[PDB]
């Protein structure tokens, strides 16, 4: 079985009964990580980068292991934080998905008030996406990277059967592939739940301010 | 028997949650709805009729 | 005949009116049978029922009650795999129709 | 959008309806006659049916993921949401 | 939408301080004196679409208007190289001479005369923007010209547009000395009545404590009005700092004012800022020094027998800090019990963390600006009211208000202003006690 999302445990399992007496658990973990990084780079990152005591245990064995590990890990980290993914995506969802913007969110709920009052059944994500995009063009998010901007997306997340649209509105911020391979579509669920929580909180705040 | 009890508990929970959400139903009405759905009656029309009956009863 | 009698009994139970000469009762029975005749061209999709079940599961997940959703899923799976004195097969179109009716009622 | 069977069929239907309407107009060089009025009424009935169909297939899914170009098309149709203003259909106005 | 705020520069002192504020804003945003963008003004995070509107040529033209009854100050401001910052449409040249003689009645009447000649400009500046949060009005209650003009304009705007935030920067005259315009307290009283009737959040600006800090914290034997205006512009521009950081909280002026104001008549807020200089500090030092009655810009009378409760306490902290610092500083100040609150509606000490602009030359780690709803200012009001009362006892210099027939017909306007001020002061006194629910 092969996958491009879950390939942090996928198709690379550690076999317990197949370890030499001269092979140790931490060494196994390090070599597994190095190999998985190489596999991800060559397969999911589509990048081809060359990887250049007598006894029967040696000490240069572990030295080579550690040096190659630090080489592979550092190179892959640079590749992933420079191309494809970026740290700015987390900052991005911090700014946007953590309601750091404020004015973005303020005007968002300003425009949603005329809509989410309508029954959830009476709503149309067709107009909601235009509301989203026009608000983003209105706010400072337009001055940010277009990649994170394209990473955003509004969704109609079923919350109430026929209640107000305030409940069913949601954002998805789809991110897929080698870009943000992490979150396994399980942490983003928690992020969405927290988004709903803070959305209700901010709505009731604005209610109080309006009153 | 045991399967019957499990099905009864499941439909009781479903009816409870439907009551929590928008309307819900009662045991007799839910059984009538189940029999009608087993008989080929469109669930949408039955739900609309139930909503209309509840509205008329309310006022 | 049998379906008409069952519909009339259900109407009597819901409305709490056992009279059958009431013009409102006759109108309700006529409307029910007209709806049944008119919605013979619309069927139940098992995939659609599963999608509605998944939407309800998402709703419950938002509600912060995982045990209730797990019990719902397990009981609906058992019902699709259950046997009845009139439904002795599992996961048939009768099960999907009943599930769609339940989801519509909720 | 030919690769989508339903939308392709609806487009064909609307093409046929447009042809029929033009033919009916061609029938009376002056104002339509009684038969012209009746055939126009039949055509308007079919047009309203197909307009509801096209709105609802444009509304096939507006709560989960859908093609972005179809979304743009609907928005172009919803320059002021005349369809929502029109009840989701065109031709619902009396004869 | 980004709501704007319109600046109203009135009177010689109000125009001076408004220019000081606008120059301070220009310095903060890092723009050229012409209002064109710089290589170190637009690459940051500060939102400059709140007080300046973006042009089609990267011109952040200020959302301010220049009004006066004497054109000399207008010409002097024009001589500044920041005349290029503003548009000429944003500037109105005085068609009156000698101002209004520093008379409330004269300024009010002249503002009545120029009703639409200002209304057109204000409507143009308004409809040129999508949405406005509110108004900001720089003025001096001492200058009777600006006092009357501002009273008239507040009336007009409140009537015409009852949908914006009404803020004024009311220059409170020195209680350290008596000016030649001895009817100045009545003018201020009239202005204060208008504020009570019209204004929604008053940041009081007493010249006495300004002089005191200038002599002590600026170390000048004889402070000049210009350096005072410079320092006050600096301290007041520090206020909008949170508004310039769209990364933490909604931080909208309407909400920020509403978070503290209990009643539209009790809408008066103190001021206090640190550091004041002509070094090393933690969070706890910030509010610890703020609690000291040494850095306040608003002073009260000689009252020590009447308890005064800080109705609401807030502090904007600009600089790099840690959340643990704030969390512990709040608890520590509360446990030391260096503050008080209404017993029936007890509240807390709100904090606003924010970070400095890169284009602001930083020589300090933190900067704190306090916003306190408090009862001491009643004394100052009393100080004025007494100053009014004795003057009204002396019935002196009423010919100034008999020049304008509106007050020659009746001085009952002054009486009603005094009554309203007395009612407000009694409201404050009652607020000092738990029975305020009954009042």
């Amino acid at each position: 079985a092969v996958k491009a999302d879950r390939l942090w445990h996928d198709k690379y399992a550690l076999r317990k009964p197949m370890i030499p007496s001269f092979m140790t658990m931490d060494q196994c973990r390090k070599v597994l990580l190095i190999g998985k990084s190489i596999n991800f780079l060559h397969q999911v990152c589509h990048d081809q980068t060359p990887t250049t005591l007598f006894t029967d245990l040696e000490n240069a064995f572990q030295g080579k292991i550690d040096a190659a590990y630090f080489e592979t890990s550092k190179y892959l980290l640079d590749v992933l934080n420079k191309k494809y993914s970026l740290l700015d995506h987390m900052q991005a969802m911090r700014r946007y998905l953590l309601l750091g913007q404020g004015d973005f969110i303020r005007h968002l709920m300003d425009l949603l008030k005329p809509e989410l009052v309508r029954p959830a059944t009476t709503l149309y994500q067709h107009n909601l996406t235009g509301i989203l995009e026009t608000a983003v063009r209105a706010t400072n998010a337009q001055f940010d990277s277009p990649e994170i901007l394209k990473r955003l997306d509004v969704r109609l997340l079923e919350v109430s059967p026929g209640d107000t649209g305030w409940d069913v509105f949601s954002l998805d911020y789809h991110v897929d592939g080698p870009i943000a391979t992490v979150f396994t579509r399980e942490c983003m669920s928690h992020y969405l739940r927290a988004f709903n929580f803070l959305w209700r909180a901010k709505r009731v705040e604005y209610i109080l301010t309006d009153i | 028997a045991a399967n019957l009890n499990a099905v009864r508990e499941t439909m009781d929970v479903l009816l409870e949650i439907s009551r929590i959400l928008n309307t819900g139903l009662d045991m007799e009405t839910l059984s009538i709805c189940v029999r009608l759905c087993e008989q080929g009656i469109n669930p949408e029309a039955l739900s609309s009729v139930i909503k209309e009956l509840r509205k008329a009863t309310e006022a | 005949p049998q379906q008409e009698r069952d519909v009339r009994e259900l109407i009597r139970l819901v409305s709490g009116v056992q009279d059958e000469a009431d013009p409102n009762f006759q109108l309700a029975l006529h409307f029910a049978w007209s709806n049944f005749r008119f919605h013979r061209f619309l069927d139940v999709n098992s995939h659609k029922v599963e999608k509605t079940i998944e939407g309800i599961y998402e709703k419950f997940i938002i509600h912060s009650d995982l045990s209730k959703a797990a019990s719902w899923k397990r009981l609906t799976d058992e019902f699709l795999n259950a046997s009845l004195p009139s439904i002795k097969e599992i996961k048939t179109d009768a099960h999907y129709s009943i599930l769609s009716l339940l989801l519509c009622l909720s | 959008f030919i690769l989508l069977k339903p939308v392709f069929h609806c487009l064909n239907e609307i093409l046929d309806l447009c042809h029929s309407f033009c033919s009916l107009v061609s029938q009376n060089l002056g104002p339509l006659d009684e038969r012209g009025a009746a055939q126009l009424s039949i055509l308007v009935k079919g047009f309203s049916r197909q307009s509801s169909l096209l709105f609802k297939i444009l509304s096939s899914v507006r709560n989960h993921q859908i093609n972005s170009d179809l979304a743009q098309l609907l928005l172009r149709l919803d320059y002021n949401k005349y369809y929502t203003q029109a009840g989701g259909t065109l031709g619902s106005f009396g004869m | 939408m980004p709501r704007e705020i319109i600046t109203l520069q009135l009177g010689q002192c109000g125009n001076q301080i408004g220019f000081e504020f606008w120059k301070q804003l220009c310095a903060e945003h890092g723009i050229s004196p012409e209002g064109i963008v710089e290589e170190f003004a637009t690459e940051g995070t500060d939102r400059k679409d709140v007080f300046f509107y973006q042009a089609d040529d990267e011109h952040y033209i200020p959302r301010a208007v220049l009004l006066d009854l004497e054109p000399r100050v207008i010409h002097s401001i024009l001589n500044s190289p920041y005349a290029k910052l503003y548009n000429p449409e944003n500037i109105y040249l005085s068609e009156h001479g000698g101002g209004a003689g520093n008379n409330w009645a004269s300024g009010f009447s002249q503002g009545e005369k120029i009703h639409e000649d200002i209304f057109d400009i204000i409507d143009r500046e308004a409809d040129g923007s999508d949405s406005l949060e509110g108004f900001v009005l720089c003025h001096s209650i001492a200058g009777g010209t600006g006092s009357g003009l501002g009273s008239y304009l507040l009336e007009r705007l409140n009537d015409r547009y009852p949908k914006k935030l009404v803020q004024t920067y009311s220059v409170f005259p020195n209680q350290d000395e008596m000016s030649d315009v001895v009817v100045q307290p009545y003018n201020s009283l009239l202005t204060l009545k208008r504020l009570t009737q019209n204004a929604d959040c008053v940041v009081v600006l007493d010249n006495t404590a300004l002089n005191r800090i200038a002599t002590d914290r600026l170390h000048i034997q004889n402070p000049s009005f210009s350096q005072i205006n410079q320092l006050v512009s600096t301290i007041m521009s520090a206020s909008t700092t949170t508004l310039r950081y769209p990364g933490y909280m909604n931080n909208d002026l309407i909400g920020l004012i509403a978070s503290l104001i209990p009643t539209p008549r009790l809408h008066f807020l103190m001021t206090g800022y640190t550091p004041l200089t002509t070094r090393k500090t933690t969070v706890l030092d910030v509010m610890r020094r703020l609690l000291q009655p040494k850095n306040v810009m608003v002073s009260t009378g000689r009252d020590r027998q009447t308890n005064h409760c800080y109705i609401a306490i807030l502090n904007i902290i600009q600089g790099e800090v840690d959340p643990t610092q704030v969390h512990k500083s709040l608890q520590r100040i509360r446990e030391r019990k260096l503050a008080n609150f209404i017993p029936w509606g007890p509240a807390s000490i709100q904090v606003a963390l924010s970070r400095k602009s890169p284009y602001l030359p930083s020589a300090h780690r933190v900067s704190g600006l306090m916003m306190a709803n408090h009862t001491s200012i009643s004394s100052l009001f009393e100080s004025s009211c007494q100053q009014y009362d004795k003057l009204r006892k002396r019935e002196a210099f009423l010919e100034q208000f008999r020049k304008e027939d509106i007050f020659k017909e009746n001085f009952d306007e002054l009486d009603r202003s005094r009554e309203v001020v007395q009612e407000l002061i009694d409201e404050y006194h009652a607020a000092t006690r738990p029975d305020y629910i009954s009042w």
